[PDB]
RNA sequence: GCGACCCCAGGUCAGGCGGGACUACCCGCUGAGUUUAAGCAUAUCAAUAAGCGGAGGAAAAGAAACUUACAAGGAUUCCCCUAGUAACGGCGAGCGAACCGGGAACAGCCCAGCCUUAGAAUCGGGCGGCUCCGCCGUUCGAAUUGUAGUCUGGAGAAGCGUCCUCAGCGGCGGACCGGGCCCAAGUCCCCUGGAAGGGGGCGCCAGAGAGGGUGAGAGCCCCGUUGUGCCCGGACCCUGUCGCACCACGAGGCGCUGUCUACGAGUCGGGUUGUUUGGGAAUGCAGCCCAAAUCGGGCGGUGAAUUCCGUCCAAGGCUAAAUACGGGCGAGAGACCGAUAGCGAACAAGUACCGCGAGGGAAAGAUGAAAAGGACUUUGAAAAGAGAGUCAAAGAGUGCUUGAAAUUGUCGGGAGGGAAGCGGAUGGGGGCCGGCGAUGCGCCCCGGUCGGAUGUGGAACGGUGACGAGCCGGUCCGCCGAUCG
RNA sequence: CCCGUCUUGAAACACGGACCAAGGAGUCUGACAUGUGUGCGAGUCAACGGGCGAGUAAACCCGUAAGGCGUAAGGAAGCUGAUUGGUGGGAUCCCCCUGAGGGGUGCACCGCCGACCGACCUUGAUCUUCUGUGAAGGGUUCGAGUGUGAGCAUACCUGUCG
RNA sequence: UGCAAAUCGUUCGUCUGACUUGGGUAUAGGGGCGAAAGACUAAUCGAACCGUCUAGUAGCUGGUUCCCUCCGAAGUUUCCC
RNA sequence: GAUGAGUAGGAGGGCGCGGCGGUCGCUGCAAAACCUUGGGCGCGAGCCUGGGCGGAGCGGCCGUCGGUGCAGAUCUUGGUGGUAGUAGCAAAUAUUCAAAUGAGAACUUUGAAGGCCGAAGAGGGGAAAGGUUCCAUGUGAACGGCACUUGCACAUGGGUUAGUCGAUCCUAAGGGUCGGGGGAACCCCGACAGAUAGCGCGUUUCGCGCGUACUCCGAAAGGGAAUCGGGUUAAAAUUCCU
RNA sequence: AAACGACUCUCGGCAACGGAUAUCUCGGCUCUCGCAUCGAUGAAGAACGUAGCGAAAUGCGAUACUUGGUGUGAAUUGCAGAAUUCCGUGAACCAUCGAGUCUUUGAACGCAAGUUGCGCCCGAAGCCAUUAGGCCGAGGGCACGUCUGCCUGGGCGUCACGC
């Protein structure tokens, strides 16, 4: 976010003074002089035309905020196993109908792509070209006075696109296609992960960015190279399938 | 997506820019199409209205029309042309504006400038 | 009387310099009270506001008379921490640094004094030349009451060795900056529309689906946007290369020495007074009084004497970077406001207007796509009315998108013996409602269409199992019977 | 009986309110505290800064003997610095029998009493650089201590304060 | 709720002087000026006017904006200029 | 199964407004907003919907955020009522008759009559102050507290002529200053701490002789060089003409 | 006989009054970034003028909504008129800057100021005037404090040589 504030001196710009009891009128303070429409108006009140808002906004509002880098570790982990369910991805709004498998790994020949015709043609070979066509139909301007505040055109969200070379040339081929997004393996952004804070995104990866993931995020038993000290964290249930464990022949007994 | 840091994407910027423009810009600003045969033969795709072009109308309610323009009112951000105009109460004659971005021009009026305009345009195309 | 010097005077003498303006940051001075302490005087507000001055693109500070007491750091500045800590405080209210440690950036230097005396080797002005931000020649002047050169404590002078180092020019490029020019794709078919930029179909570009305009949500109509290519001009600084002469007298580097080794005064310091600071027997600053020293002087956070120890060298000067920035010029953005909001000001706003004056200070945005801005007839003194015309629309007619409430007129219904309104229950009248309120179902006969095994083949597939075997199974298609649904 | 308000008490001869539209008042920030959610855990916190990176104010990564809080307390200070428990109730579980039963188990929490560390008092063999050490033995004294850690970061409501 | 933020009508004091009056000039805020009423100092005076500190502080007065549901008080103790 | 009061106050679950991250939709075959004795849902905050108007956008859901909900505050700004066609139009003696113009005449112009100001004026000029109000022509609207044909209003044009009238010159109370003395400085005192400006004679422009520190501002009433008749314009005159 | 009508009130349609609501925005607010450039060579500010038709705003300075160079390449426009070898030394209420103009003031500078008031000096061209001077005047000069150099001077202030 950048911040935002009105003016300090807002409606303080008069040398206003109160009439006082008396003269059957409010004590607010009243604008000095005559000859002019302003003269005997109010001023410095949040309850006067022209005065000054209570609790003006300052630009030292608490904008931001510190999340332990374990809780956005987890957060990323999390949006990552929920790309592989496909009902979650589903669920977000993705149409995924036609994808061969999830997760979605394709050859590395996809890195060398340069012309965004060639991108359009890899999508639909890989069954993912559905949720960027629904995503270029989404395009519309946006509802409320945001659209006068440079942000005019909203639509629905594509597919990630995952890639493990760095200076990859399908960074440019794809960039041009509504709705799809690309990110580098080692620095995955949890913000298009998951969407408004829903899980389910829909992502390709590329060969050499799924090899990476176990050198990455580690596992459960060793630690990760990348992540100096980090372990996958455990779930409370170790199995959540709860019809197996309530219908066992132990509890069953 | 726009990458030069000294080009502005605000609505208001370019809003106040488009206009605020001097008749310079303007004119660049009111360009048309040119037609396929024009296009064609000049491998060039669009060029600055004139005065005495040939021009077609292509949109509106006069999209068959076609004729020269007598008038470039760059304040008015339109083109006259020959016989596109109306009647008013009085009965009198007057001439409609067009937005030269609706037209087509069928024929341009050539000097040494025009050519080496076109000719540079041709240039870049290659 | 003449001459030399000294001090001073007059010059519209020849040639230069200065004043004033701006405010966001910066430097110096001066300086409150509101307020808090539940009163109030010390304190706090505050080393702030107001007032008076002085600069720049930054300023200021800056190369230890430092920090510390360690196994020691090493100009200045800034950030984090130190730390709401040591300390200060009617020890109340409150106030409150610094060192270490981790980072940003880093850079060091110039003078005065003893030291030419085989000659002021220095500098300014005029004049004349030159490859003219300067160099050369000549002539006047400044200067010995001292300009050059060497030296600055980290050293240094002098002497002896080492043979280690030191001398420009010009061309072409790179780097930096500021500009100019060209370059993708539909305006295809049908419909609704005043106008497609809307819906449907068919195509295309994309390292360009940022944004804007055009008669309604426009990637392909226009400007632009992305990425190349080419062209022009500054900055003479950094950097690579190339062409030629490359001279070590001299000066530095290194080693040695029974020799020297010059360092800032009414200044430091001390007493006292005032102010300030966390600085507390006194942190800095300032007035007055006293007033130093050179085997010495300042500091070592409790005053004093004695003996040691540690650390630096003031009273002269310059210096980029890290840092600040509601002003100036130029840019990019926003989970901000949307005409009583947002700057006071979206408009000929610091304007109209008010005040003798210092000053005070508004209201005010929206026809239409396009003026196509309403010809003409008629009534009227006229404003205008009644017709008529433009437009998709006047139910858009220039204070012209839309047009709530208070309040008012007209028409229609209704009620009314010194309020009205209101809660509950019916009724009269009105208004509204057809998911307001159904017409199907079962069993038979006739006729019309569509399909009919547990049989046999094919296509793909599933449940379970072990995304094996085995077992089981449905969908669809073709055939022989069956003659049913 | 006319609402709103102050009030022991309002329909009041108590104050505001002629009427309508729009605007109009527990907010933001800093320090704490309880509670709750989340991460990790004797640790925790990379956002001072650095490497980068949506050609990028985001996201991602980085703690060398850095630093903050916690991990030890008691004394004004010099200074010293936790010998590691017992017992009465008590949840859960395991056995014998089916009684408001008996035996074992005995976490959390509470009551009671010891022990250890330190301030103060008292005490004193042996060593010792002669002022230190500390075999034994203590106390109606004192502590925001110990007796197998519970913190750190972060989100929000509420409360005190500037 | 005036012709008027001091006026109108009748009446009244003085009227060659300590007389009345125009213009120029001097004195400015804890200051001036005052044959003295705390008078006057631009309708402002027992301390003018203008901007700022300033959103000054108030144990005091007035307001403090949606619904239903559950629980539900106190005007008593001690201390306090 | 039991049970139901609630001010101050606490809490829970919900309703509503505007953004942001997501998601699902609507809209020129008509969005928002607004209007309606149309209808319905919810205890309620509110919600859904018919019809109209409007003519370009808007909504549902999950999270998240905020300048987020009004009947009051002698609350703010704007708008509007009853009062009410009401209070009022009354000082300065006063008007009348005929005609002209005009759509329109108690209010304009002409003539006649009857009155007032009564020379310390309701007459004729100036100073200050105002700034075109002066003069001609024309006039829709506004204004001239009734009215207007009208005008100190509005619109278009025109108009202010100096050797003699003034300023200009002199100095008054006083003001502003050099130098000097103070002052952090803005500034203070003001010829008081001082080599004054310069003025006359003859000239090879040089000499001679005098020379007490302001040769500045300050009066359209103080002082002071000089103009008179006659005539002339719509509007100027001791200024234009003779 | 309290009926019709008037009045008051009430409900509905329509018409008024008013400018809320919704949709907008060449404006504001906030954050971030780049650069360092006022003035006696007369700044900022202040006044007066200037267009064929303008009062204001904007611009400009008697060369006055602009001169000149360069770029671009056919307009400006409310009306009227005039250009332009419009295949071009060339339109533009175009863009940009190197040449040029730049009225009265203002730190403001000959003295003043409610004054277009009051002084002094130089001098192009011209008139007739002739190794002589006169009239006129374009135009420009005359503040203060200071630095360097210079010219002209004063004082037994310190000396020396002569008389
Ligand atoms: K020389
Ligand atoms: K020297
Ligand atoms: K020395
Ligand atoms: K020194
Ligand atoms: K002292
Ligand atoms: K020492
Ligand atoms: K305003
Ligand atoms: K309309
Ligand atoms: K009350
Ligand atoms: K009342
Ligand atoms: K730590
Ligand atoms: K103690
Ligand atoms: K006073
Ligand atoms: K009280
Ligand atoms: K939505
Ligand atoms: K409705
Ligand atoms: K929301
Ligand atoms: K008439
Ligand atoms: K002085
Ligand atoms: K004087
Ligand atoms: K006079
Ligand atoms: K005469
Ligand atoms: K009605
Ligand atoms: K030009
Ligand atoms: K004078
Ligand atoms: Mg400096
Ligand atoms: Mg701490
Ligand atoms: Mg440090
Ligand atoms: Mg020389
Ligand atoms: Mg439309
Ligand atoms: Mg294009
Ligand atoms: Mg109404
Ligand atoms: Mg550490
Ligand atoms: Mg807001
Ligand atoms: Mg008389
Ligand atoms: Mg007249
Ligand atoms: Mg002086
Ligand atoms: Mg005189
Ligand atoms: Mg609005």
């Amino acid at each position: 976010r950048q911040p935002y504030a009105v003016s300090k001196k807002a409606g303080h710009q008069t040398s206003a003074e109160s009439w006082g009891t008396g003269r059957a009128v409010s004590r607010i303070p009243r604008v000095a002089g005559g000859g002019t429409h302003r003269a005997g108006q109010a001023a410095f009140g949040n309850m006067c035309r022209g005065g000054r808002m209570f609790a003006p906004t300052k630009i030292w509002r608490r904008w931001h905020r510190k999340i332990p880098v374990n809780q956005k570790r987890y957060a990323v982990a999390s949006a990552i196993a929920a790309s592989a369910v496909p009902s979650l991805v589903l669920a977000r709004g993705h149409r995924i109908e036609s994808v061969p498998e999830l997760p979605l790994v394709v050859s590395d020949s996809v890195e060398s792509i340069e012309k965004t015709s060639n991108a359009i043609k890899a999508l639909k070979q890989i069954g993912a070209y559905p949720d960027a066509e629904k995503a270029k139909d989404s395009h519309a301007i946006r509802p409320g006075k945001g659209k006068m505040r440079n942000r005019r055109y909203i639509s629905r969200k594509g597919p990630l696109i995952v890639y493990g070379t760095e200076g990859a040339k399908l960074v440019k081929a794809f960039r041009n296609i509504p709705g799809v997004e690309i990110c580098h393996v080692d620095r995955l952004n949890l913000l298009k992960l998951a969407p408004g804070g829903h899980l389910g995104r829909f992502i390709v990866w590329t060969k050499s960015a799924y090899e990476k993931l176990d050198g990455i995020y580690g596992s459960f038993d060793k630690a990760s190279e990348k992540k100096k000290g980090y372990v996958l964290p455990r779930p409370k249930m170790a199995n959540a399938d709860l019809a197996r464990i309530i219908n066992s022949d132990e509890v069953q007994s | 997506m726009k990458y030069n840091p000294r080009v502005s994407s605000s609505r208001r910027k370019s809003r106040k820019a488009h206009f605020t423009a001097p008749s310079s810009v303007r004119r660049v600003l009111m360009s048309a199409p040119l037609s396929s045969d024009l296009r064609t033969k000049y491998n060039v795709r669009s060029m600055p209205v004139r005065k005495d072009d040939e021009v077609q109308v292509v949109r509106g309610t006069y999209k068959g029309r076609e004729g020269k323009v007598v008038q470039v009112y760059r304040k008015k951000w339109v083109i006259h042309i020959e016989r596109i105009t109306r009647e008013k109460v009085n009965g009198s004659t007057v001439n409609v504006g067009i937005h030269p971005s609706k037209v087509v021009v069928t024929k341009l009026r050539l000097d040494k400038d025009r050519k080496s305009l076109l000719d540079r345009k041709a240039k870049g195309r290659a």
